[PDB]
């Protein structure tokens, strides 16, 4: 009884998304830059869409480790772009550094980065489904929903040549959600729409007759 | 002076542990007031949702969500039935208690079943519903029914009956039967369409948490 | 600075052949090197960049192989509009390095 | 007979104006006319007063406002016609395009006339119509009753917001049970729709 | 295609200052860094000067460091070179080139424009 | 209102300056002498002149690795000149022992050193705006704010190959502030002294006429 | 991607000889490769794969050694059935790759 | 023993699609990893797309991706490959391949369809 709560509900970690730096090979640019989104995959989706309105704070943590699970000592960059500030041009830009970026310098040897993630948004919670233009792309998209961007770099100085791969988990806490929503039943086609294909699915299996069972 | 256990440098995936703040100092949007509040889901499943008993072969949709009745010159017939498992597929898969018990390894607890008619004012009949404990194959003929669990539902006075089901673990039968046959006076629809309305009872719980395949 | 030298200032060969240079560096610049191809009175162009991969667009015939501070430069078959200056770079680090240059020489 | 949505009646929040008077007034939407063949219909509003009456020159000219409403709708059908309706108002209500890419703006805000479904199992939106009961409904059942009311408080992040962007819900009225009628009967059974919006507020002239 | 062209190169005596502009149609012009580079008579070539693409960063060999000055405006497709004090080992030909970052290799190259340092 | 506080808003640290030994290449020396320069950057230099005096404790981290971003375990000795005390002459100079000079013995691979410096001034506050002679280069010259030198140097016996880049970073405890001071518009021409370029520039850009607005 | 080349597009032998090909690797693929057999019109069957391990059924003489970058391919004794392409892969990481086949010849 | 057959291979104009399907006896089908292979007119081969056994992963090489689908029923015992908007590089024959894992090597192959796109 104490497993159907809301806070429970949410409560596990997961991997909302894998990014990779790839500074080695036939691609040099040596960082990257992953905009926070929590929708990421089509799992993770289907369990925020229950509810409309929900205010939570996050928590994160980055594995890291090369191509071959191997983890010798070698220095990163984890900087934190909040919502409205603009981002890296380059893996020397100088916005890498200025001050109101937070950021942290962790070595691989070390175990894996944690940071909290405070509630961002202007409104008193977060809209999963805002109906309404915000002034044909633009019907129902929240402009203040954006939590930033987490851009990765390795400080060690010149073309390593080493690919480095890091994965992102996430973990709500706190949350608090407001008026419930039904799930969703047709399959997905893009990112930011709700927009399902043509030809429909039923919702349960069919059998032989209205009569037969098993 | 310490020393270190042997669990130190581990991160486990569900943690419950701590972290820094990555900007102290900073003010969140205070909160307001928001009608609507849920904070659990165990109160969604008390909720009623239309079940879909039909989900034959070719039926379309929205015609998929109502069982047909109509005057079939034939007294003692078996109008549908389902069985009562909630997770299993089949037809508990429309209701809202169906999908969110895909999201549990274990459930429990009574359920309730409504029924409405939709068929005009004039109408008169007689349905025989009848309930079926899990460990038996459904009944022959309703000679076979009316033993069992069963309340005799009256078209033109009730247009609305409930069935609680004593128990369910972790399977049952519910029929229909013909009790009478239907009948209308001069210049009516001669067919009926019942629909029927899956809930969970208070003491309905759930356990162990699981991602589903729903997706 | 780190300096990129070429061996040969010249190096003679005729059509169909197969004539392959080499480039040596300084100190150990891993596997980042390029190599440039500037016709007479043209800008140069780009071919093969950071060790094998080749930049897109550039033919077949042209291959290079290499690690460390050894690199080579290979051409297949000689063709006639193969004739021209190279040079090899090192962008391992800033600033940026070009080798003194090779030609090649077609003798018939 | 009523169902006050999420258990709560509207209220103002403790300079923006209160109109009262002639905007507390009933409304009567023009009467959709419910075949056989038909399916669906829904509004979307703060949209559907924009135009009309004193509350569109309220909502046209203000830069923010508060409201909340109270929609009652009611079928006329003689005793020889059977079927039924579902009326739900589901808040926040964001539809989507079908594919073989956006809906086309008469289908995001129709107006006083509404609208019809493409789609009405999965309300067009995507989600099945079985659950659809999750949000406030009630039931009009032609051989019971006629009549359906609900009250809905005005439910948003913000205190305030602006009428012409942010459609603050919709409400859907779908014949769930399809309706037949003997022959000689009326063909069709008219569908009226009255909206009388509560505790209003209105700022920024 | 791409097109990059420039301009203001020509004999010039020493101590003098003179303006190399370079402007490109083609591609979109703000997601690529950009550089000069300059071939001496013996044909060694050498940098002159990077930006990035976006103007966060901007790098100068040892040489002509403090003595030159590079910008760039996305608006104009315009990348502009102001260098000034000008020695005799100034004079070379100066390409324009074209990167998508710092290490990868100059894809472009414009045709180029001649300077002279001279009495 | 309390991210208006003078005391949360001169608060996270930053980098105050990049300084490098290079003892492979062409330079073998050895060590170097970093002369705390809190003005080092004009983005934190125009946030202090807001404020003509201020009182504060500093607090600094050094974040180090090889050219590679690679950190293996070879020694560092930070010492820490206080002002008005002998540089270090070479590599092997004897002050680099003493007494009186705190020093850091700290290996790359630990996690950054830390440490936190008192209020070094002779008067009661620092001043960024002294008028008249200390007594034409001596115009305006505060001679008490100097706060020290930090030589590095690298305790291996001889030569290593090399180069080891450091970070230093900085940020303010405790601040105060006197009398405010209006920001500045004109660009800097060199460090110590205010010189503004001949050409003005204006403060807001241009419109069409004293009407039209957008 | 990592491309595998083989030096030689064709070799040539003769009944009863001893013949070993060879494989280059664009970078470290640890032991990771196999070798193929394609007669003519027919589906290419697997022989070795993961340096010296052969598949269940191959015959002995058909062997296989190397590691790093650089690796072989050994007949021991050649005949008569021995004439096909042979090809080299990389299952060391995604995608796959193959090298661009050899081909041998019985000169009698 | 075991046999891998294909079908649906023939000539095609470009922008069509056609559905290569790969029955499968002889074996138990739910317990091995599956993939297409396709062999150019130059003999060079590459692959084409992979899934795991049980269809946890499916894996698309960068050129492939997102113009193919592939999909298997393990109660049919087939392997289907759903493959659009052909070009001219598209055209070479497919053979159908079983493996034990990722990165085991292939141990059998269809008897392998042609396809060719063109007017």
């Amino acid at each position: 009884v104490n497993e159907a709560s809301v806070e429970h509900f949410y409560s596990r970690a997961g991997l909302v998304g894998v990014v990779e730096v790839k500074d080695s090979g036939t691609s040099l640019d040596g960082y990257t830059v992953w905009p926070i989104d929590v929708m990421g995959f089509v799992q993770q989706r289907r369990k925020l869409e229950l509810s409309t309105y929900m205010r939570f704070d996050a928590e994160f943590t980055f594995v890291s480790n090369l191509s071959n699970s191997t983890t010798p000592g070698m220095l990163l960059q984890y900087m934190y772009v909040p919502p409205g500030a603009p981002k890296p041009d380059g893996r020397k830009s100088y916005q890498w550094q200025t001050a109101t970026n937070p950021s942290v310098f962790a070595k691989l040897s070390d175990p894996p980065p944690q940071v909290s993630v405070p509630f961002m948004s202007p409104a008193t919670a977060y809209q999963w489904f805002y109906d309404g233009y915000p002034t044909n792309l633009q019907y129902g998209q929240c402009p203040n929903n954006m939590m930033g961007h987490f851009a990765i770099r390795t400080v060690s100085e010149s073309t390593t040549g080493k690919n480095v791969h890091v994965r992102v988990y996430m973990r709500i806490k706190h949350v608090r959600a407001w008026v419930p929503r039904p799930l969703r039943s047709q399959a997905y086609m893009v990112k930011n729409y709700p927009t399902y294909s043509q030809t429909i699915t039923n919702t349960a299996t069919d059998r032989a007759s209205i009569t037969t069972t098993d | 002076p310490t020393e270190l256990k042997p669990g130190t440098n581990q991160f486990l995936t569900t943690d419950d542990g701590t972290s820094p703040p990555i900007l102290p100092g900073f003010e969140p949007t205070p909160l307001i007031h928001i009608p609507g509040e849920f904070t659990s889901l165990l109160d969604l499943c008390q909720i009623e949702t239309i079940l879909e008993v039909n989900n034959t072969t070719g039926t379309i949709g929205v015609s998929r969500l109502l069982i047909p009745v109509r005057a079939q010159n034939n007294v003692d017939q078996l109008c549908a039935s389902f069985q009562v498992d909630p997770g299993r597929n089949g037809p508990w898969q429309s209701t809202m208690v169906g999908q969110i018990c895909r999201y549990y390894t274990q459930w429990s607890g009574s359920l309730k079943v409504t029924f409405m008619f939709t068929g005009s004012f004039m109408a008169t009949g007689k349905m025989l519903i009848a309930y079926t404990p899990p460990g038996s194959a459904q009944p022959a003929t309703r000679e076979a029914a009316m033993l069992g669990t069963h309340i005799v539902w009256d078209f033109g006075l009730q247009s609305s009956v409930t069935l609680v089901i004593p128990w369910i673990s972790n399977t049952g039968i519910v029929t229909i039967w013909y009790q009478t046959n239907f009948v209308v006076p001069p210049d009516t629809p001669t067919e009926a369409n019942i629909i029927a309305l899956g809930a969970a009872q208070k003491n309905f719980t759930l356990k162990l948490c699981k991602d589903t395949d729903e997706i | 600075d780190i300096v990129m030298t070429q061996s040969h200032k010249f190096m003679s060969t005729s059509v169909g052949d197969r004539v392959s240079i080499t480039c040596k560096a300084s100190q150990d610049v891993n596997t980042a090197v390029a190599w440039y191809q500037q016709r007479p009175g043209q800008s140069p162009k780009l071919l093969i960049y950071s060790a094998s991969y080749r930049y897109t667009g550039v033919p077949d015939r042209f291959t290079g192989s290499g690690s460390g501070t050894d690199f080579t430069f290979t051409i297949s078959s000689v063709q006639a509009e193969d004739l021209a200056v190279y040079y090899c770079q090192q962008h391992y680090t800033t600033p940026h390095t070009f080798g003194g240059g090779t030609k090649l020489e077609i003798k018939r | 007979n009523i169902v006050l949505s999420y258990g709560e009646w509207p209220e103002y929040c403790p300079k923006p104006t209160r109109p009262d008077v002639s905007v507390n007034r009933f409304y009567t939407l023009s009467t959709k006319s419910w075949k056989t063949e038909s399916t669906g219909w829904y509004w979307k509003f703060p949209d559907v007063l924009n135009d009309t009456g004193v509350f569109g020159q309220n909502a046209q000219f203000h830069y923010l406002y508060r409201s909340g409403f109270c929609m009652h709708v009611q079928c006329n059908a003689s005793k020889f016609h059977q079927g039924a309706l579902l009326v739900a108002a589901i808040p926040e209500f964001v539809i989507a395009a079908s594919s073989p890419l956006y809906p086309d703006f008469a289908h995001t805000n129709p107006g006083k006339d509404g609208q019809e479904f493409r789609d009405p199992y999965v309300l067009d939106a995507g989600i099945p119509l079985s659950q659809a009961l999750v949000f406030p409904h009630q039931w009009i059942n032609l051989r019971t009753n006629n009549c359906a009311t609900i009250i809905m408080p005005y439910v948003n992040a913000l205190p305030f917001d602006s009428a012409l962007n942010h459609s603050n819900f919709g409400l859907v009225v779908i014949p769930i049970s399809p309706l037949k009628y003997c022959n000689g009967a009326t063909t069709e059974v008219p569908v009226t729709l009255t909206i009388a919006p509560l505790n209003s507020e209105f700022s920024g002239l | 295609e791409v097109q990059l062209v420039e301009s203001g190169g020509g004999l010039v005596k020493p101590g003098g200052s003179l303006k190399l502009s370079c402007a490109a149609s083609g591609f979109a012009f703000s997601t690529y860094d950009m550089s000069w580079v300059r071939q001496t008579p013996e044909k060694r070539l050498e940098l002159v000067a990077h930006i990035s693409s976006g103007g966060g960063y901007i790098y100068y060999p040892d040489t002509v460091k403090g003595r030159f000055t590079i910008s760039r405006d996305n608006a104009k497709n315009t990348l502009y070179l102001q260098m000034s004090s000008l020695k005799s080992e100034d004079t070379a030909m100066y390409y324009c080139t074209r990167q998508k970052g710092l290490y990868y290799g100059f894809d472009y190259w414009g045709q180029g424009t001649t300077l002279t340092v001279s009495s």
